[PDB]
């Protein structure tokens, strides 16, 4: 999968502003939400996000769950990297084993498991 | 809620 902000902002553009927020919020990592390429699922308003490195990846689901305005009935998975991501992990946790070399962690959503 | 240069700021709950 492509993301629309890496399409959108060059490559060294990323890395310098990545940087610049790893120092400047070093208790939070910044990542970025977008919806995966064929997911049936409703839109996200906002894909930027700086998070608190204690904040669990289950916290965040549901987080973004609300943006959503998903019901409880409804699915929502994260893909990270071609894996989903486990909820118990901190998001400093996940930040650190997947974020790109532009110091961003990119988290796909999709309606599909796979 | 806060941003700051487009980045959404997420509170940690308790």
């Amino acid at each position: 999968m492509k993301f629309v902000y890496k399409e959108e902002h060059p490559f060294e553009k990323r890395r310098s502003e990545g940087e610049k927020i790893r120092k400047k919020y070093p208790d939070r990592v910044p990542v970025i939400v977008e919806k995966a390429p064929k997911a049936r699922i409703g839109d996200l308003d906002k894909k930027k996000y700086l998070v608190p490195s204690d904040l669990t990846v289950g916290q965040f689901y549901f987080l973004i769950r609300k943006r959503i305005h998903l019901r409880a009935e409804d699915a929502l998975f994260f893909f990270v990297n071609n894996v989903i991501p486990p909820t118990s992990a901190t998001m400093g946790q996940l930040y650190q084993e997947h974020h790109e070399e532009d110091f961003f962690l990119y988290i796909a959503y999709s309606d599909e498991s796979v | 809620g806060s941003e700051v240069d487009g980045w959404l700021i997420i509170d940690l709950p308790d």
